[PDB]
Parts: C-alpha cells; sequence; structure tokens
RNA sequence: CCCGCACAAGCGGUGGAGCAUGUGGUUUAAUUCGAUGCAACGCGAAGAACCUUACCUGGUCUUGACAUCCACGGAAGUUUUCAGAGAUGAGAAUGUGCCUUCGGGAACCGUGAGACAGGUGCUGCAUGGCUGUCGUCAGCUCGUGUUGUGAAAUGUUGGGUUAAGUCCCGCAACGAGCGCAACCCUUAUCCUUUGUUGCCAGCGGUCCGGCCGGGAACUCAAAGGAGACUGCCAGUGAUAAACUGGAGGAAGGUGGGGAUGACGUCAAGUCAUCAUGGCCCUUACGACCAGGGCUACACACGUGCUACAAUGGCGCAUACAAAGAGAAGCGACCUCGCGAGAGCAAGCGGACCUCAUAAAGUGCGUCGUAGUCCGGAUUGGAGUCUGCAACUCGACUCCAUGAAGUCGGAAUCGCUAGUAAUCGUGGAUCAGAAUGCCACGGUGAAUACGUUCCCGGGCC
C-alpha cells in the first residue's frame, strides 16, 4: 500500500509516503516544482527514482520540515532512498553505491570561545 | 666421560674467542677449536653433584638458569622431574637481587592464572579480556618457571656463564653457589663449581642436567 | 482533569517522581495520561574565569530544567486524596492545575 | 600536509562534473545558484555563437587555457631556482578554470555571464588574458627548462 | 530640463532627475511626481512643458537650492553666534554629535594633520 | 598548567551536589544567598566539630540541612540541646522552617575537607608542614584510600619565598571522570600569612 | 567593594521600596496623555523632589557575597568569580560544566 | 530630546530661583548647577552662572538660547591645541 | 628522524577609506585604576548620562556611610513646611504599637563617650585563591634493583609502529605514578516506552485552518536501550604491533565537535572580585552630596564594522531555519502615526502566549558602469522612547544633506569541510545604551604536489 522513510540532513527531516502511480510528487501540499524553485534541489530530490527508474511508477507525498533548500531537497531524497528499500529491499545495493543511503552527518560546528566562528581566529598582530 | 665426548663436553669453542682463564680446562687447540680437558672435567663436575646433593637433602632449591634456544626446553623439564627451578627464557635483571618487586609479578602471574581458569575473562570484554591473556602469557614465559619459589634460591645450576653473566653476578652479590657450564669462550670467575663444558650442544646440555637431576632426586630421596 | 507539572533539574529525581505519581493515580481508579516528557529547558551560562583580563579563559555551565507532564482523566476522590499525601523527592517541583 | 591523506556532484543542466567544478571557482560567498546562472546563461550565448554544445565550447576553452607545464620555486642551496614541473590533468583544468574566471572578472562588459561568455569565445580563438596567463606559464617554463632534473 | 534654477538630467527617470535639486531627496521626488501625477520611471526628456511647469509649481512648495543653502548657513550661523556646545564645535571643525575625536572624525578634520 | 576543579568536573557523574532544590529565577538568587548565609554560620558555629559537608535541601516552604560531621555528638549536644540552637538560627537565616539533620563522617582520614581542616589547624599551631603533610598521607593510606595527594603552599616555615610543596601515594587520576576524587581546600592563616592547603583523596572508580 | 558602596546600594533599594507608588502614581500623570498641561507640570515639579535614590535606575546589580560591580548574573545574584567558586563547589543546583 | 509629551525639563530649584529673581527685578547673577535645565523665556535678561565642573561660567540669557539647556553654554573641558 | 594552517597549494582578509572600539601619546581640574612581545591593546568592563565611580572642583561629616558593646532619652513609622545644588539643617502634623513574670524588656530611632569601625591606600617581588602561557605539546617522574669514586645513569635508549612514553618486540632492568587513551556531554542511525501544549498516515467530517471528531502511525519531545571493536575479509608485516584496501553498516579506523590542560616554565597576570602577612592614613588616604571627568584630540598603533558596486542597488511579489528569552517581564489583536512609536488591551512563568518578521534565496521589473539609482560618513531641521535627568554624553525615527572611498605599498592574518566565505537569528550585561562578546541555524567553496625553506615544537 504505503510504503514510508524518515529522511534527514542538517536540520531537516522529510517524512516520505511512496505508493504505486504514475510520478505524483506533493511536498508540504506544494508541487516539487512549487516548493523548490532551484533545479539542483529537484535534480536531488529525483535523483533516486531516476537511479531505479520508477519516475513515472510511483507516487510521492512528502512532508519536509527544518533547515533551508538544500537540506530539505537532501532530506527528502534520504527518505525517498529508505522508502523505496521498504519498497523493493533489492534496490539498496544500488541506492547504496550511489551514495542515497548514507545520513550525511555534517552539522554546523558550534562556535568556540576565543573564535569569530567555529575555526575563524580573530586576526593576530605581531605587535 | 666416553659419553661425556660422545655427548660433545669434550669439544669446546674456537680458539679465537676463548677466555685466557679457562686455560687450565683446555687440554688441546686441535683443529682451530679448544677442547675441554675431560680430567679436569670429571673430578670438578662430582664435587658439583656433590654439594647439589648436600643443598638438596638440605631441602633447598636450585635454579636451572639456560636461556638459550637450545636448552630452553630441557631446562624446563631437568627442574619438573627434579622437581626444582628454572629460568628458560630472558633472564629479568634484577630477579634475585630485587626478588622484592618480581615476586608482585609472580602474584600478578596467579592471580591471572585463577582469572584463566574461573574465566573471568569471558566477563571482561575482547579488548580487556585478551590483553590480559597475552600479559599471562608473557608472564609465564619469563616467570613460568619460579612462581612456587616463593624465597631466594640455595643454589643456581647455569648452563653458559657468558649468557647468564647476569644471573651469575647476581646470584654472587646474594651469597647463592653457581654450577656453571663454563665453556672455552667463558669466564670461570664469579662460578662457585665450575663444570668446564661445552655449553651449546643440547646433547651435551641433556647429559649434565640428567646428573644434576639424579643428584637432587637422590638428595630428596634421603 | 488534573494536570500535573513536574519540575526538575535531575532526570533521574524526575523520572522517581513521575512513577510514583503514576502509581498513585492508576492504584486509585484514575487513568493517567503520561508521562509525557516535555522540552528540556537548557539555561547556559559563560563565565571569565580569570579574577583579571583573559578573556578568552572561560567557563561555560548549564542548568538543565527536566519536565514531565502528567494528567489524571477522570480523577477519583480517592486518586485525589492519596496524590496530595504522596511527598516527592525535595528537588522536584510540582504544579498542579485542575 | 606532512602526512598525505570530496566528490563534486554532477552539474544538473548537464551532468558535467567539470562543469560543477566551474560554478565552484566562479561562485563567491556560497551562493551557488547565482553562480549556476551566470555559468549557463554564459554556455547559452557560447552555443549560439559558434553552434557547438554547451560542454563542447566549453572544452574547446579549455583546451586552449590549460598549462602543460608550470614553474615552481624549489629552493636548493643559495638561490631559489623555478624549475619546469609537468602540471598533471586535474591541475590542468583546475588552472584554466580559474583562469578564465579571472580573466572574466577583469573584463569590461556588463554582466558576469557575458564577461564570462566573451572570455570562453576569446579562450576558444586565443585571444584572452587567460590565454595570456597560459602563455605566460609556458614561456617562464620554457626560460628555466635548463633547471628541469631538480 | 529646467526646475528650481539647475539643469535635471534630460535621460534620468523622473524620480532620480529631481534629485539632483538641492533639498529634494528620493520622498520629495516621489511625492512631487505623485502630486504632478507623473509616473516616476517617465525620463524627463520624454514629458512635455506643460508636464515640467507642473514640477516647478510642486517643486516651489519646498525650499530648495540657494533658499535652502540660506537656512542651512543661518542655522550654523546662529549655533556658532550663540557660543553654544555646538556652536564652539562647528567654530573648531570637530564632530558635533558626540562623536570621539581620540580616533577618527576626518569627515570633520579632514586629512591627518602630522606632527 | 591550571587544573579544573575535581569535584566541580565530576557533578553529574560520580559526585553529587551539596544543594539538591529546584527554584524558579525569581527565588534562585536568594535561595543561593539564603545558603550561603546558613553555610556560613554553621561552619563559623561547627568550627571545632569537624564538619566535612553542609547539604541544603528545599522542601516545599521549609529547609533542610545535612550536616556532615565526624563528631556527630559535639554537634548534637547533650539531648539535642546543641543541634536546636543551630535549628532556630537556620530557621531565622532562611526565613523558613528548618529541620536539621546530622550524618557521621566514620572515616575522618578519608575526607578530604577534615583532613585539609586538619593540616591547616596544624599549620596555624606551628607544626612542621612535611609533618602535617606527611601523616595526612600515611592516615588516608592506611584507612584504605586508594590515593592521596596533598598540596601545601605559601610561604611554609615562615619563609620570604612562597613554594608549593605536595605528597602524593598511590593512585589520583584526576582525568578519570568516574573517578571518585574526593577533593577540598582549606587555608591556615598563620602569622606570615596565609597557606593554602589542597587534598584530593581517591576512592577507586564509579 | 568597599563597606561603604554596598552601604549606598542597600539605601537606594530602601527608598527606591518606599517612594515606589508615589513615583509610579507621578509617572503616570506625566504619562497620560488626557491629563491637564497643569497637572503633568506640576508632577513634572514634584517627580524632580523624591530623592534621586528612589530611582530603581541608580541601583546596580552588585555581587551578593562581594559587592563586584561587575560581572554580574542575574540568576544567581553573584559576579562572575563567585558563581564559578560555588558552581564548582555543588553550591548552584543543577548547574554543571557544559558541553554540546 | 525630551519627549514633547512632556514638556520641557527645568529643576524646580531653578525655576523658583529665576520666579523669584524676575519678580524683585534682581540683577545678581543666578548661581546653578542645573546645567540640565532648560532655558525658558523667562529667563531672557537673567545672568545664570552656570557649573562647569569648577567654576560658575557666567550665561548671560539672550532669546535665542530659549529651548537650550543651560550646560551648553557653559563647556566642561579645557582646550587649547595639543602644540600650545 | 618527526610533527602543527609552520610553509607550500588555495580561498578570504588586515595594511589604503569612512566609521565603531581599545591602547599609546598629548591635553586636562580630572581625563580613576589595572592589563604591555608572542601570552596587553572590542583586555578586567556581561554594557561610564546621574547611579556605576574608584577621578576632579566645590559643598559637608567626624565613634562615623557600614559593625558589636555601654549610657541616656525615644515604638517604629507615616505626613508635611521652609532654607539649601544637594548633602543637610530648622521645624510642624500624626502615631504610641509588639513581649510582658505587670519589673521589664527588645523592634527600630536618635544622642554622648571610646574600644573601634572605615580605606578600590602601598607591596602580585611577602601570600592564598583564581588565571594566562609553552601546549592537549607527549611528555614528566618515582620505588626497588643495577652501573659509576661521584654529579649522575639505566628504566624512558634501541627495532618496528601510533594522534599519543600508542602498542609490540628486544633489552640490567623490574614495576609504578602523573600525563595519552577510555569513562562524561553533544552530534549522526535504529529500537522500546510515553503521547500534550507537539504530531496527522489512514478514517469520519469541514467554514480549508490539525480546524473538529478522532488516530498513536509518522515528525518530534526525552528517558532507557542497541550500535563501531580494526570486529569481519584480503594483502602486507618479524608466525608481532600495526598498516593498506574491501565488505557490511547511519556511521570506519580517535566517525564529527566539546569538556578534559601532566611535572613544570615565565618572581607572567590579579593585594581593584575576594581573602591575606607587613606597611601606611584615621576631625582623613575614611564618609555624604551636587556638578564635572572617565566620551578630551596636532597625532601613532591594535581589533572590528561599512563600503568601493551589476555575482550588484532599488521596487514589487514570494519560499525555506535553528537556537534562545520572558512577570516592576515578553506583549498579540485592533486603532492612531510616513516612521521611531503611541493608545487600548488578549495571552503567557510558556512544545500552548509573546518577542517573531529569518536573511541571503527565487520570480518579475528597473538602473547600464557613472563617483552612479554605488557608498552612507558628515551636518541642518523635526521627532520618538527610556530615564528624577539625555548640554557635556543615549538609542532610535522622519525630511534634507550626500564626505572619503574606483579593491588598498612594504608587510601581514585566518582557515583543511558543513570549514572558509557569506546570510540573517537569539542571549547575557541591561531603565536606556553593541559594529563587542557568547550562542544559533541558512547558503556553501577552493586547495593540499609535497616538506627545501620561514615559525613553534618533539625524539636520538
Ligand atoms: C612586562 N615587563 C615590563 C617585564 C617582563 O617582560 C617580565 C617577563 N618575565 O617577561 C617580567 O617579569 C615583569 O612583568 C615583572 O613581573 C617584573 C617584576 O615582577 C619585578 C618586580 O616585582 C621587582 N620587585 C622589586 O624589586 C620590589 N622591591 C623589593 C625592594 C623594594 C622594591 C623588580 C623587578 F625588577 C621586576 C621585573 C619586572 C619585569 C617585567
Ligand atoms: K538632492
Ligand atoms: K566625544
Ligand atoms: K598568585
Ligand atoms: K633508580
Ligand atoms: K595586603
Ligand atoms: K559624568
Ligand atoms: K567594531
Ligand atoms: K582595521
Ligand atoms: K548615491
Ligand atoms: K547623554
Ligand atoms: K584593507
Ligand atoms: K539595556
Ligand atoms: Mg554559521
Ligand atoms: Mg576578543
Ligand atoms: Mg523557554
Ligand atoms: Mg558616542
Ligand atoms: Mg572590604
Ligand atoms: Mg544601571
Ligand atoms: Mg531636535
Ligand atoms: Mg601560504
Ligand atoms: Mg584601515
Ligand atoms: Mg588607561
Ligand atoms: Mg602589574
Ligand atoms: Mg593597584
Ligand atoms: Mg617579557
Ligand atoms: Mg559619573
Ligand atoms: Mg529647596
Ligand atoms: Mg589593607
Ligand atoms: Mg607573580
Ligand atoms: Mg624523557
Ligand atoms: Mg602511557
Ligand atoms: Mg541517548
Ligand atoms: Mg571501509
Ligand atoms: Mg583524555
Ligand atoms: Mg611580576
Ligand atoms: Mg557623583
Ligand atoms: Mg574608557
Ligand atoms: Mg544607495
Ligand atoms: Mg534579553
Ligand atoms: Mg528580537
Ligand atoms: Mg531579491
Ligand atoms: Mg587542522
Ligand atoms: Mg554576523
Ligand atoms: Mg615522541
Amino acid at each position: 500500500n504505503q510504503y514510508y522513510g524518515t529522511g534527514r540532513r542538517k536540520s531537516s527531516a522529510a517524512r516520505v509516503f511512496i505508493k504505486p502511480g504514475n510520478g505524483k510528487i506533493v511536498i508540504n501540499q506544494r508541487s516539487l516544482e512549487q516548493y523548490f524553485g532551484r533545479e539542483t534541489a529537484r535534480m536531488v530530490v529525483r535523483q533516486p527514482l531516476e537511479l531505479v527508474d520508477m519516475v513515472e511508477k510511483l507516487d510521492l507525498y512528502i512532508t519536509v520540515k527544518g533547515g533551508g533548500i538544500s537540506g530539505q531537497a537532501g532530506a527528502i531524497r534520504h527518505g525517498i532512498t529508505r522508502a523505496l528499500m521498504e519498497y523493493d529491499e533489492s534496490l539498496r545495493s544500488e541506492l547504496r553505491k550511489a551514495g542515497f543511503v548514507t545520513r550525511d552527518a555534517r552539522q554546523v560546528e558550534r562556535k568556540k570561545v576565543g573564535l569569530r566562528k567555529a575555526r575563524r581566529r580573530p586576526q593576530f598582530s605581531k605587535r | 666421560m666416553r659419553d661425556m665426548l660422545k655427548a660433545g663436553v669434550h669439544f669446546g669453542h674456537q680458539t679465537r674467542y676463548w677466555n685466557p682463564k679457562m686455560k687450565p680446562f683446555i687440554f688441546g687447540a686441535r683443529n682451530k677449536v679448544h677442547i675441554i680437558n675431560l680430567e679436569k672435567t670429571v673430578p670438578m663436575f662430582n664435587e658439583a653433584l656433590a654439594e647439589l646433593n648436600k643443598i638438596a637433602s638440605r631441602k633447598g632449591k636450585i635454579l636451572f638458569v639456560g636461556t638459550k634456544r637450545a636448552a630452553s626446553e630441557a631446562v624446563k623439564d631437568a627442574a619438573l622431574s627434579c622437581d626444582q627451578f628454572f629460568v628458560n627464557h630472558r633472564w629479568l635483571g634484577g630477579m634475585l637481587t630485587n626478588w622484592k618487586t618480581v615476586r608482585q609479578s609472580i602474584k600478578r602471574l596467579k592471580d591471572l592464572e585463577t582469572q584463566s581458569q574461573d574465566g573471568t575473562f569471558d566477563k571482561l570484554t575482547k579488548k580487556e579480556a585478551l590483553m590480559r591473556t597475552r600479559e599471562l602469557e608473557k608472564l609465564e614465559n619469563s616467570l613460568g618457571g619460579i612462581k612456587d619459589m616463593g624465597g631466594l634460591p640455595d643454589a643456581l645450576f647455569v648452563i653458559d656463564a657468558d649468557h647468564e653473566h647476569i644471573a651469575i653476578k647476581e646470584a654472587n652479590n646474594l651469597g647463592i653457589p653457581v654450577f656453571a657450564i663454563v665453556d672455552t669462550n667463558s669466564d670461570p670467575d664469579g662460578v662457585d663449581f665450575v663444570i668446564p663444558g661445552n655449553d651449546d650442544a643440547i646433547r651435551a646440555v641433556t647429559l649434565y642436567l640428567g646428573a644434576v637431576a639424579a643428584t637432587v632426586r637422590e638428595g630428596r630421596s634421603q | 482533569r488534573i494536570r500535573i507539572r513536574l519540575k526538575a533539574f535531575d532526570h533521574r529525581l524526575i523520572d522517581q517522581a513521575t512513577a510514583e505519581i503514576v502509581e498513585t493515580a492508576k492504584r486509585t481508579g484514575a487513568q493517567v495520561r503520561g508521562p509525557i516528557p516535555l522540552p528540556t529547558r537548557k539555561e547556559r551560562f559563560t563565565v571569565l574565569i580569570s579574577p583579571h583580563v583573559n578573556k578568552d579563559a572561560r567557563d561555560q555551565y548549564e542548568i538543565r530544567t527536566h519536565l514531565r507532564l502528567v494528567d489524571i482523566v477522570e480523577p477519583t476522590e480517592k486518586t485525589v486524596d492519596a496524590l496530595m499525601r504522596l511527598d516527592l523527592a525535595a528537588g522536584v517541583d510540582v504544579q498542579i492545575s485542575l | 600536509p606532512r602526512r598525505r591523506v570530496r566528490k563534486i556532484l554532477p552539474d544538473p543542466k548537464f551532468g558535467s562534473e567539470l562543469l560543477a567544478k566551474f560554478v565552484n571557482i566562479l561562485m563567491v560567498d556560497g551562493k551557488k545558484s547565482t553562480a549556476e546562472s551566470i555559468v549557463y546563461s554564459a554556455l547559452e550565448t557560447l552555443a549560439q555563437r559558434s553552434g557547438k554544445s554547451e560542454l563542447e565550447a566549453f572544452e574547446v576553452a579549455l583546451e586552449n587555457v590549460r598549462p602543460t607545464v608550470e614553474v615552481k620555486s624549489r629552493r636548493v642551496g643559495g638561490s631559489t631556482y623555478q624549475v619546469p614541473v609537468e602540471v598533471r590533468p586535474v591541475r590542468r583544468n583546475a588552472l584554466a578554470m580559474r583562469w578564465i574566471v579571472e580573466a572574466a572578472r577583469k573584463r569590461g562588459d556588463k554582466s558576469m555571464a557575458l564577461r564570462l561568455a566573451n572570455e570562453l569565445s576569446d579562450a576558444a580563438e586565443n585571444k584572452g588574458t587567460a590565454v595570456k596567463k597560459r602563455e605566460d606559464v609556458h614561456r617562464m617554463a620554457e626560460a628555466n627548462k635548463a633547471f628541469a632534473h631538480y | 530640463a529646467r526646475i528650481a534654477g539647475i539643469n535635471i538630467p534630460d535621460h534620468k527617470h523622473a524620480v532620480i532627475a529631481l534629485t539632483s535639486i538641492y533639498g529634494v531627496g528620493k520622498t520629495r521626488s516621489k511625492a512631487i511626481l505623485a502630486a504632478a501625477g507623473i509616473a516616476e520611471d517617465v525620463k524627463i526628456s520624454e514629458l512635455s512643458e506643460g508636464q515640467i511647469d507642473t514640477l516647478r509649481d510642486e517643486v516651489a512648495k519646498f525650499v530648495v537650492e540657494g533658499d535652502l543653502r540660506r537656512e542651512i548657513s543661518m542655522s550654523i550661523k546662529r549655533l556658532m553666534d550663540l557660543g553654544c556646545y555646538r556652536g564652539l564645535r562647528h567654530r573648531r571643525g570637530l564632530p558635533v554629535r558626540g562623536q570621539r575625536t581620540k580616533t577618527n572624525a576626518r569627515t570633520r578634520k579632514g586629512p591627518r594633520k602630522p606632527i | 598548567g591550571q587544573k579544573v576543579h575535581p569535584n566541580g568536573i565530576r557533578l553529574g557523574i560520580v559526585k553529587p551536589w551539596n544543594s539538591t532544590w529546584f527554584a524558579n529565577t525569581k527565588e534562585f538568587a536568594d535561595n543561593l544567598d539564603s545558603d550561603f548565609k546558613v553555610r556560613q554560620y554553621l561552619t563559623k558555629e561547627l568550627a571545632k566539630a569537624s564538619v566535612s559537608r553542609i547539604v541544603i535541601e528545599r522542601p516545599a516552604k521549609s529547609i533542610r540541612v545535612t550536616i556532615h560531621t565526624a563528631r556527630p555528638g559535639i554537634v548534637i549536644g547533650k539531648k539535642g540541646e546543641d543541634v536546636e540552637k543551630l535549628r532556630k538560627v537556620v530557621a531565622d537565616i532562611a526565613g523558613v522552617p528548618a529541620q536539621i539533620n546530622i550524618a557521621e563522617v566514620r572515616k575522618p582520614e578519608l575526607d578530604a575537607k577534615l583532613v585539609a581542616d586538619s593540616i591547616t589547624s596544624q599549620l596555624e599551631r606551628r607544626v612542621m608542614f612535611r609533618r602535617a603533610m606527611k601523616r595526612a598521607v600515611q592516615n588516608a593510606m592506611r584507612l584504605g584510600a586508594k590515593g592521596i595527594k596533598v598540596e601545601v603552599s605559601g610561604r611554609l616555615g615562615g619563609a620570604e619565598i612562597a613554594r608549593t610543596e605536595w605528597y602524593r601515594e598511590g593512585r589520583v587520576p584526576l582525568h578519570t571522570l568516574r573517578a571518585d576524587i574526593d577533593y577540598n581546600t582549606s587555608e591556615a592563616h598563620t602569622t606570615y600569612g596565609v597557606i593554602g592547603v589542597k587534598v584530593w583523596i581517591f576512592k577507586g572508580e564509579i | 567593594a568597599k563597606q561603604s558602596m554596598k552601604a549606598r546600594e542597600v539605601k537606594r533599594v530602601a527608598l527606591a521600596d518606599k517612594y515606589f507608588a508615589k513615583r509610579a502614581e507621578l509617572k503616570a500623570i506625566i504619562s497620560d496623555v488626557n491629563a491637564s498641561d497643569e497637572d503633568r507640570w506640576n508632577a513634572v515639579l514634584k517627580l524632580q523632589t523624591l530623592p534621586r535614590d528612589s530611582s530603581p535606575s541608580r541601583q546596580r546589580n552588585r555581587c551578593r557575597q562581594t559587592g563586584r560591580p561587575h560581572g554580574f548574573l542575574r540568576k544567581f545574584g553573584l559576579s562572575r568569580i563567585k558563581v564559578r567558586e560555588a558552581a564548582m563547589r555543588g553550591e548552584i543546583p543543577g548547574l554543571k560544566k557544559a558541553s554540546w | 530630546p525630551r519627549s514633547l509629551k512632556k514638556g520641557p525639563f527645568i529643576d524646580l530649584h531653578l525655576l523658583k530661583k529665576v520666579e523669584k529673581a524676575v519678580e524683585s527685578g534682581d540683577k545678581k547673577p543666578l548661581r546653578t548647577w542645573s546645567r540640565r535645565s532648560t532655558i525658558f523665556p523667562n529667563m531672557i535678561g537673567l545672568t545664570i552662572a552656570v557649573h562647569n565642573g569648577r567654576q560658575h561660567v557666567p550665561v548671560f540669557v539672550t532669546d535665542e538660547m530659549v529651548g537650550h539647556k543651560l550646560g551648553e553654554f557653559a563647556p566642561t573641558r579645557t582646550y587649547r591645541g595639543h602644540a600650545a
């Protein structure tokens, strides 16, 4: 019936519901084109289905909260990947090879005392 | 004597490497090799077995120090058949002179030994249990012979005074009689009962080791 | 409905205090919704640690305020009696709302 | 570094990792969308002026800007000798793309897309400051051809 | 073209062209054009001489150019004559609005006068 | 270098807090100030009673003070008369009804504060610092400390140049967060000024 | 801090409590849109005549242990130095060294 | 500047000294430390000796001064140049 | 022989401009004191109008502003008047309580002694405590043994190896301690439990709003677990430690980040947080007050912010965060104002309410390379708010003004990845007063051949 995957990226979390269909993609009650202006974001979302060739064989219902454009697109990609592996477990190795199965664990590094940012140190002068 | 030279007690080391102090126990320099004088050997070998009996019939302890890749096996047998102690791998410098400390390594081995049999190992992790497993084996190679030896020895049967210069020097400091198979290429000065002998050939070593096995065993019999 | 909000600086205390509150209520003919773990407030403090200068030498401290919500639904009279005679650990702030 | 120890995602429109790298070199301040728009605008202009494809016309510009050899200040007692070193193929592209972008930024046309299309078309015909820097790098490598083997 | 005794740029949009007048910024410019019923983005060249006359009438409601220059000059003269703190700052060519003079104040002081 | 406070670093790991009340911001500073005044009063009043630790709870509209002491009988007094004096004064300071409990320190030689206070008492009576330090270390190790460190710093023996002297026996693994390191300090107010004492007592891991 | 400086703060807190209601009443009149210009004027003049130390803005938060007028934290009522000392002895409930 | 709804600030002690001075026609300078007081129309013609930190600077009040603070006419810092 | 953003390779800066800010200097009545190569200079100060405040000028007090003790009057208070800049002085109303053995008390006030109080006065080179620093560098030691007449050595060197005195092996050392690592926090995956204030997959609605029944799935919340060990595999290696790949896995070799700072070094910093030996002042070096100063300005240096534009400015439309704060507080909605704001006045001690709108982005339009539709300094006028009070010396708004600046010489700084760069957001301090500090997400690079050189360091 309905295959689910949670995906996360930076501070984004995506809830991806996949059912058999005809290439419908809804994201927060909006089309993929409406939700993401960026073609990179759109590419990121479509990557898993283009890889497995199920672009027009599956309807995706997606909700996504938190982070930004790229975070959300990456969260969605991770969610689709996980939904696809629930749908068909044979796809794992192909999706694994593409790098889509990994939860990208790169987060904003905290600001530290005595630094301007996480690593940016204040300007030194000899005297 | 005919069996001493069958065993190979007769043929000492090359003449290049000789210690001049061992010249009285060198009959020939035949074919670029010093040959140990057996007429000096046999009288001196029996007075060693004499004193080993007198020590072992006082019911003291012999330490069979022979830490070369050839006699490590036989010192770990000529002290088991004998019911005595051995060092068959690296003599830890300070085994006797620093016995107070080296006895704490004995105690740690015995803790680790119980842990291996009981399987407190099994309760600990791979990293932890296998580290204390390897620590057991390292302690056993060094101090396996001298574990049941809560006390400084009363004698120190040595093979090759050259190799066990540390052990002999320790025994000389503490006042323990050494019974060394002193070779032609080796210093006899520190040794108490010099046995002039080839100290390398397994067959030469086994012969000595069966005699010192008996004399101590016969000490214990009476 | 009795809404019980528990606050504490130690989560082990607050979990003990909720365990007792759900015990007393479920004994006494009440339907207990919870304990619901509400967001922990992490209140952070950064102090200079030198008495003088050394601005980059600092300690960062945190008070975590743990928060649990227990709702006692269709509460019995036995329920309300038993809840008031309970004695939770000192260290747990207990706010009751009806 | 003292101990020798990312993968660029291919660009959406054309599927090139080389053009993805080109966008990254053009990009400032993490503004990749802005950089993407410039490059795709420039490549449309470049594809329309040649009749060659966007990536094909890009490759022809890179062909003419890529250095084969460069100098490295390799200090070996007394003075420091500029030693001609073969540029490895990834660095050839890296330098070419960096020089094109550097050249395009120096130009006087209105938008960067136009500045970039002009520099790429100029690169293809061997008449820009990017091509000039490749020629400058080559002649300094030619002038120090004595100090190979170093 | 000629409003308030200055030549306004003919090529520029009216909203920008009128800011050539001393005393007309972006806000007043928008108000003048709103009051004249002229769109902001009409080039001054494209306006009829009827429309330029309406702009002259709207600009005349504000104090601009020499009239504004005399008001500002008189306002500073008043302070300097009073000998109030602000007056003294005007006289000495130092910041008048509390700013530091240990460093900076270069807009008021001009270029660095080396010792 | 400078070292983290051994108690502070272990506060949620192996080491409890000495104040275990909850408060919102409204009451928080007031409670800290009343706790300070209670600890100040009791520390002064029980200076000869070998008080290690004063734990303060605030259950509801009250204060509960546990006094950890090596000499509980002297604190409690004759049929609880002296502890009743403390309770009334604590109740005035806190401005709420007070309960005082007395916990016994069975082993004062293993209590870092009592060891520190013992050394500083001896230094104020002009005992040789090295003698006081060595006995403190000896006594703790005899009574089953897995290790102890004692540091004494200042004008030792009324020297003009201040110096730090320390002695350690056993393990004192200060980077091990699960190490039960009892740490405390004391000041000897001598004729030549302040000698600071620091005591670390390791009582095993976890 | 000096004993006198601590005493000044006590005086300021006491006066601010004493006159709080009067000051609030006068400032209500001064603020009020519907008040007379006479009543607002008189209220302006009256608020001046009250002790300056009755204004709460005259109070400086000081460390309640030392009187330090800098480095204060309101949560604790202490300077940064005394917060740290208390924190490390386990005397500030819940407070521990923070990492994240 | 002070919000118009609150009116101009003057210290009551100065306000009463000015009222007395005007009502008596007293032309002796009014000594004040109220630098923060607004100059009112009734002060016109009075000399007000305004404290500058160390001296009372005589300010002969003119109509142009009305609405300024008294302290504006009594500079507190002495400066005659660096190389003076 | 090794290592580290040390260099190289890169990317962005500083140095030039304006402004903010600290310092030096100079000035001043005072510009309070401290910090001074790295390791002082947006440092103590997490916020100087008054206060703070330590300084100056002047006005004042002398057992005192702040304690304890005694004696002698008085409840405490609350009102209010005059004089005075105020400190304070002189009054005038109005209380007459609380324990009570009915003798007293002791609440809180004078007032008189003098024992003392008081001191941000001096010495950080008399000190404690706390801190910086080499440096999170891999070191530093000890017992016993042994070597040397001895200072000392050995261990700790050596062969491999590691981020690491990390580990293995050898070895007159054998062990041990403090460091390294681990245990702690956080982050990345999953599971269990709980399900409101959070959630909405499937239902039933529906005003289209998780809005309402409901649901407990999912996001998430936060407790408890699981997970990563070079465990597995292959090769290499001394039948070693380890190393190089591979698999699986959310994660791989210390996964990322933090906390954690050995013995010691610099008589390093701090007697002005505090404490403290000694010294010094005591009708003054103490104390109170108003006003001024700490904000001065020929100038020099450090740290920043904003720019110089078109990868941009402006206008319009329109997406997507995280973290946090809040009761003398956060303050919605509505109304009024061009606006800062104001007036009403909900809600919220908070997953509920409020701050609060992310901005960069995207789309459309415009400007067309100009000292400009760049920049936003400076100055005039008019305001708002906080606050007894914004003259010296606040922040903010509106109108007007529209400076320098066209990418910065020698030199020099940061950074190796969710980093740099760039974009907003929040917090502490705080009545008000950030371009600083601390924190939070968004977008998101380049480059690293290498170790010759520069700097700091480790081992022989
Ligand atoms: C930063 N700087 C200026 C120096 C610097 O660069 C370094 C450094 N290590 O780099 C430093 O050491 C310093 O900072 C520092 O701390 C100094 C002192 O303490 C100090 C001191 O206190 C006394 N004291 C007395 O003679 C007291 N008296 C006894 C009789 C009466 C007077 C004498 C004395 F010469 C010194 C040396 C200074 C030097 C100073
Ligand atoms: K204009
Ligand atoms: K200024
Ligand atoms: K010190
Ligand atoms: K030794
Ligand atoms: K002192
Ligand atoms: K001032
Ligand atoms: K700045
Ligand atoms: K700068
Ligand atoms: K402009
Ligand atoms: K001001
Ligand atoms: K620059
Ligand atoms: K504020
Ligand atoms: Mg960031
Ligand atoms: Mg800084
Ligand atoms: Mg909150
Ligand atoms: Mg200013
Ligand atoms: Mg004091
Ligand atoms: Mg204040
Ligand atoms: Mg104005
Ligand atoms: Mg470089
Ligand atoms: Mg500059
Ligand atoms: Mg200064
Ligand atoms: Mg100093
Ligand atoms: Mg000083
Ligand atoms: Mg120095
Ligand atoms: Mg002041
Ligand atoms: Mg008066
Ligand atoms: Mg003093
Ligand atoms: Mg010092
Ligand atoms: Mg060493
Ligand atoms: Mg180690
Ligand atoms: Mg967990
Ligand atoms: Mg792998
Ligand atoms: Mg560690
Ligand atoms: Mg010094
Ligand atoms: Mg003052
Ligand atoms: Mg200053
Ligand atoms: Mg502009
Ligand atoms: Mg705030
Ligand atoms: Mg805000
Ligand atoms: Mg836009
Ligand atoms: Mg690095
Ligand atoms: Mg920023
Ligand atoms: Mg090393």
